[PDB]
């Protein structure tokens, strides 16, 4: 069944925007993100896209593909109707570069703000030891691809500016619990998690685990968790 | 604006662009607390029709009833306190702890946070409120003394457990009568949520760091996070339950046949 | 326009280049590291393998010398010897000390690393952490790169005081001084704004060239720059016409394009590949993963004389088999990604499988010990790289050929800086030169060319004339129209402005693509013999002499698609004592001619 599908992709820069309506041909089994590509062979050569893999597995292509936060090529486009408007915009919390592109370097600001693994220092490069029970926890948050899509869905940042300075997002918290259940890592975290990077911020009504295209739990794994050892370290009685 | 109409961000002039029913969930969350709350209050503080005398059935939302105006035989625990005044509730001693350990839940902090404070109503849908602390201010704060709650759960639910293993009675002696039925299954199942609980996994094993070293909590933790994987849905289902044996209790009570199984 | 200065510029940030530039921080230099893409977003995160590296955990019966041997049999003796010693004598501290950086991969019953078994190696080598190994060792160069500069910004007090990375700028030029590297030239991708970089050294670690074949499983970025980019700085490629190629690779749904399709799903049922005939002509074996020459001349005839697809593939059909169960069991993975990807149920419905282009096992010739480059203070680590993979790499290798040669090429390079009198100076002319080549596109220049259009012709010539079977004909008209497209590339007209435009991106790419596509079509019809990844039809006696030939490709003149030469040298004295014992004189016969004589006792 191949027709024309009717997208109203957003075009614009820091200085304004508009959707605008385009009609491209669809195949059975495309995702949006080859629409995009045939569109930019055939209509709209400079139209701003950043992707790189196209097959998942990255995170370069981040989208809001139906004012959902998704990744263009993993956006199946049977998902649609043949006669339903598909609407392709850049993600809404961070800085717009161009028409699809955004500045998401907000993400590498908050990446060199948390300490990093720390071994002993005296343990060998060969002589590590750990169990395959003691590293699945932090194995599991190690499966993230940093598309970011957490970061923009998160409504901390994404309706609150004014809580970027104060909030690292779901996925550098998912980060600092990554780093906390390290079988082998020295420094504690759970205080700073909560007084710099403002773990308490977040209510935990998990709309990011609900954008992760690795399917991550990262509300029920990494937030609760933490936030469980935080009250251990802050808001517990029993002193 | 604030949020998605700040000057850097894409000029999108929509709230939201999804094209779904995104309004839903919430309505139902919002339904179904009122009408929990609604027939748990009425019934709370109704003051009669809770304890069936022949099968010593009592309702879980009078359970502890330590008050000498109470039926004959309701107070498994003694008589402490007078006879209270038309706006104590007879259970008086639980339901405070019961409330404040739901409302202090992970999970039914993200419904009504969700669906009163709209706080996110939806995913992608911008918020009604301009400026936003989350958990970190006096009132909201306080939501970290869960674990708390969460003893004091531990406790009622073994309050209730000796509530229905006493109900197996028969005016002649041992007795079984599908309010035993309905009453086991819901403690069942309210120990189920209760120990789904996301303080009761990180405080089995899920604080520790190296589960190599502690084979029992290892255990404990997996099994706890198979049940907490379901924890939505058994605040739900406890909180039907819950209503079912109030009705039936009440029903019985008041009038109508128990069914039973051993005859008294 | 923007000039910075530094000791060394990387240019590229996967496995080989993040190696290279942690090697190079900690001898103590100022390194700017420039990626095409987003910082941790390279090639590296699709790998799904393992790292073979002979750490002897699962069984210690390895050594160095078995992998040594592996890496040579698999490559048919025409690799660098030197590279493969020393790749297999330096894999496992690459990968020990990788866990240093906190990287978790899955762990035996001990708590060491767990290794799997894979085709062409003796003994289980590849650590691995389920299938994302590449995504776990870029994201822990990536961290340790953020954990480096945290220290800088401790003790200098700036984050980027000795690292500073460079992501969505892509480098279109090298400026030399007198033969020698003095720099980079580039551009910003988000603003189009020029940037020079005044580096006496450069690293070059920048993948691959699959962009110039139509199915590929390769990335946006991997239009054969840093080959290019050596060429035309004066350096030289060997082993080009080494491509490798996987015979069965889905083509028509574009949702999965390039994603490679394992034999072990022809240990079913296999390709019936027509209307009505299952064409292999069929315990005496099924037709099941024949030598892959074989099956991929099949699958060229059937394209050519036979019932093909629409897409130019074949069907592969696995639904008229074993049941939908033991499908949904027996392949976990490819079902499920294949029916929420492309809308494809394996259990009812035929593939659409074809030839795709993986990888290149040629690239810039490289010293073993050092990096690369003839006359500049040039470097290359990766895929970029030639002279590991003879003609055919085994799986895994490439995983810790980045950390072995990346190491190596780092520590190349911050000697080569140290034992430096004076440092080159950037010309100015040389500056303008570079900036009226990458601004050429946007004139009108009358009969105009689209550079998507030109993109998928190159693309289709590449794809049909030089492929996994290479016949003279073929390779001759794909040079004759290789020189028709770069006539037309003469005319590509840009549309719009310099901010983030990927129609002008394109036409910048298309020159290193254009530059590539003649070395490989030249190198491919030079070599007259069958070895590994390169195919000769007419000349299907694998394995001639042919084995001391590198056949290296080098630039002649006449901008701005210049022209290549390629000859033929001889390669070094094959092996000094590297002639084991279990390197027989049974099995070193069938590859080398009788010029041993001082291996046997
Ligand atoms: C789909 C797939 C699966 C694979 N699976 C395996 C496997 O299981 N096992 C295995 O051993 N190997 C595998 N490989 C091969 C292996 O991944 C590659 O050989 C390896 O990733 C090459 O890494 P690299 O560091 O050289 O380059 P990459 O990390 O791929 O990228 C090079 C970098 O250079 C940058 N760059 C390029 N051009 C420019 C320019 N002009 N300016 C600035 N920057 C530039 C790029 O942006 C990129 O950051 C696979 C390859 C593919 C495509
Ligand atoms: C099954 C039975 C249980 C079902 C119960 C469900 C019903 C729950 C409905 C009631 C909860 C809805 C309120 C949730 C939001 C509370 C309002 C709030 O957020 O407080 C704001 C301020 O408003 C208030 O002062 C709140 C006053 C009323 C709240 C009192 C109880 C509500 C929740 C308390 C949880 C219990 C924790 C204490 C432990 C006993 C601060 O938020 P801010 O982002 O705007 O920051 C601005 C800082 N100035
Ligand atoms: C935001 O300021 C406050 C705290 O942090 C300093 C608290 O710990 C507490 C105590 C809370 C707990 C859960 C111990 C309160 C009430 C408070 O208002
Ligand atoms: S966590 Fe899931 S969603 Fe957030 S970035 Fe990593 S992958 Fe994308
Ligand atoms: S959606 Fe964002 S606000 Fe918290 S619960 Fe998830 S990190
Ligand atoms: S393009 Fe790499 S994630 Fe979609
Ligand atoms: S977190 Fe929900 S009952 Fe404890």
């Amino acid at each position: 069944a191949t027709y024309d599908a009717k997208l109203r992709v957003w075009r614009g820069d820091d200085t304004g925007g508009e959707l605008h309506d385009y009609t491209v041909e669809v195949n059975d089994g495309e995702v949006v993100l080859d629409i995009i590509h045939r569109l930019q062979a055939t209509q709209t050569p400079d139209l701003a896209v950043r992707w790189n893999c196209k097959a998942g597995k990255c995170g370069s292509c981040s989208a809001e593909i139906n004012g959902r936060p998704r990744l263009m090529c993993m956006t199946r486009m049977s998902t649609f109707g043949e006669d339903e408007v598909v609407t392709v915009t850049p993600l809404r919390t961070f800085p717009v570069m161009r028409d699809l592109v955004t500045d998401v370097s907000f993400n590498y600001e908050k990446a060199r703000q948390i300490p990093s693994f720390t071994p002993p220092k005296d343990l060998q490069p060969g002589e590590y030891r750990m169990q395959q029970e003691d590293v699945n926890r932090s194995q599991e948050f190690r499966k993230c691809i940093e598309c970011f899509l957490c970061q923009n869905v998160c409504h901390v940042v994404r309706d609150h500016e004014e809580n970027k300075e104060n909030f690292a997002g779901p996925r550098f918290h998912m980060r600092i619990a990554e780093l906390d259940m390290h079988p082998l890592d020295t420094v504690d975290r759970k205080e700073m998690a909560q007084d710099e990077f403002g773990l308490g911020y977040c209510n935990i009504t998990k709309c990011c685990t609900e954008v992760c295209p690795e399917h991550i739990k990262i509300t029920d794994n990494a937030l609760i968790p933490m936030k469980e050892r935080v009250a251990d370290r802050k808001y517990d009685p029993i002193v | 604006a604030t949020g998605v109409f700040s000057p850097r961000r894409a000029q999108i002039p929509e709230r939201t662009l999804r094209t779904d029913r995104w309004w839903q969930a919430p309505l139902l969350t919002n339904l179904g607390l009122a009408a929990f709350v609604i027939y748990a209050t009425i019934r709370a503080f109704w003051g009669s029709a809770y304890w069936v005398a022949d099968y010593h059935y009592l309702t879980p939302f009078y359970s502890p009833c330590v008050s000498t105006a109470c039926a004959p035989g309701s107070s498994h625990f003694g008589q402490w306190v007078g006879d209270l005044p038309w706006f104590i509730p007879m259970a008086f001693i639980s339901l405070p702890f019961l409330l404040a350990f739901r409302l202090t839940c992970y999970y039914y902090r993200k419904a009504y946070y969700r669906s009163v404070w709209q706080s996110p109503t939806a995913c992608a849908v911008a918020e009604p409120h301009a400026k936003y602390t989350g958990e970190t201010r006096f009132p909201l704060i306080l939501q970290n003394i869960h674990r708390y709650f969460f003893y004091a759960a531990v406790l009622i639910s073994l309050v209730n457990t000796y509530d229905a293993i006493t109900a197996f009675h028969s005016p002649s002696g041992f007795g079984f009568g599908l309010g035993n039925v309905i009453l086991t299954g819901n403690v069942i199942l309210l120990w189920v949520y209760t120990l789904s609980c996301h303080s009761c996994r990180h405080v089995t094993g899920g604080r520790l760091k190296h589960f190599s070293k502690h084979p029992v909590r290892y255990w404990i933790w997996t099994q706890v996070s198979k049940l907490n994987t379901r924890h939505m849905l058994f605040a739900w289902i406890t909180l039907g339950t819950l209503v079912l044996t109030d009705f039936y209790i009440m029903l019985v009570a008041s009038g109508t046949i128990s069914d039973l199984r051993f005859i008294g | 326009l923007e000039r910075h200065s530094y000791d060394v510029v990387v240019i590229g940030a996967g496995g080989a280049g993040l190696r290279a530039v942690i090697e190079a921080r900690e001898r103590g230099l100022r390194v700017a590291v420039v990626t095409k893409s987003l910082f941790g977003k390279a090639h590296t995160v699709m790998a799904e393998g393992g790292c073979a590296a002979a750490m002897r955990n699962v069984n210690t019966k390895d050594s160095w010398q078995v992998h040594f041997g592996d890496t040579m049999r698999g490559g048919k003796f025409l690799n660098n010897w030197r590279m493969a010693e020393l790749h297999a004598q330096e894999a496992p501290d690459r990968v020990w000390e990788l866990e240093t950086y906190g990287a978790l991969f899955d762990r035996t019953k001990d708590g060491k690393i767990s290794q799997r078994n894979f085709g062409g190696h003796t003994y289980p080598r590849l650590a691995h952490v389920g299938d994302r190994t590449g995504l776990e060792i870029i994201r822990t160069l990536q961290q340790k790169i953020v954990s480096l500069q945290q220290e800088d910004k401790r003790e200098l007090g700036d984050y980027e005081a000795r690292i500073r990375v460079f992501h969505e700028t892509s480098i279109t030029e090298l400026i030399l001084d007198d033969g020698k590297i003095a720099g980079a030239f580039g551009y910003y991708r988000e603003t189009g704004n020029f940037v020079l970089f005044e580096a006496p050294a450069v690293v070059l670690a920048t993948g691959g060239i699959g962009k110039s074949f139509k199915v590929s499983s390769n990335s946006w970025e991997y239009t054969g720059d840093g080959h290019a980019l050596a060429l035309r700085a004066g350096s030289a490629l060997i082993n080009m016409e080494f491509i490798q190629f996987h015979p069965t690779g889905m083509v028509w749904p574009l949702s999965v394009k390039g994603i490679l399709v394992t034999e072990g799903v022809r240990g079913d049922g296999g390709v019936l590949k027509n209307s009505e005939g299952k064409r292999f002509m069929f315990a005496r074996r099924t037709p099941d993963l024949l030598p892959r020459d074989e099956v991929a001349r099949a699958i060229n005839a059937e394209v050519k004389a036979g019932r093909g697809s629409p897409h130019g593939g074949v069907y592969l059909d696995i639904a008229s088999r074993m049941p939908a169960e033991e499908i949904k069991r027996r392949l976990p993975s490819m079902y499920h990604q294949f029916i929420e990807l492309a809308e494809v149920d394996i259990t009812k419905d035929a593939m659409e499988v074809g030839p795709t282009c993986h990888y290149v096992m040629g690239g810039i010739e490289v010293d073993p010990d050092t990096a690369a480059g003839a006359t500049p203070g040039l470097f290359a680590a990766g895929e970029c790289s030639g002279g590991m993979h003879g003609s055919n790499r085994l799986g895994g290798n490439s995983l810790s050929d980045l950390l072995v040669f990346g190491r190596r090429a780092g520590l190349g390079a911050a000697d080569y800086v140290r034992a430096l009198p004076d440092r080159p100076k950037v010309s100015e002319a040389a500056v303008e030169d570079a900036t009226r080549l990458v601004l050429a596109p946007f004139e009108p220049k009358a009969e105009p060319e689209n550079p998507y259009t030109l993109h998928a012709e190159l693309q289709q010539s590449m794809n049909d004339l030089v492929g996994i079977i290479r016949k003279e004909a073929e390779i001759q008209e794909a040079l004759d129209r290789l020189q028709e497209l770069k006539r037309r590339y003469a005319n590509v007209t840009v549309e719009g402005g310099r901010v983030f435009n990927p129609g002008w991106h394109l036409a910048i790419d298309m020159r290193n693509m254009l530059l590539v596509s003649e070395c490989v079509a030249k190198a491919a019809l030079q070599r007259t013999e069958s070895r590994g990844g390169h195919t000769r039809d007419d000349y299907p006696e694998m394995d001639a002499n042919w084995r001391n030939t590198l056949l290296v490709c080098r630039v002649s003149g006449g901008d701005p698609v210049v022209p290549d030469v390629t000859v033929t040298p001889e390669q070094q004295v094959p092996m000094r004592p590297d002639l084991l014992g279990c390197f027989e004189l049974s099995e070193l016969e069938k590859y080398y001619t009788p010029e041993e004589l001082a291996e046997h006792p």
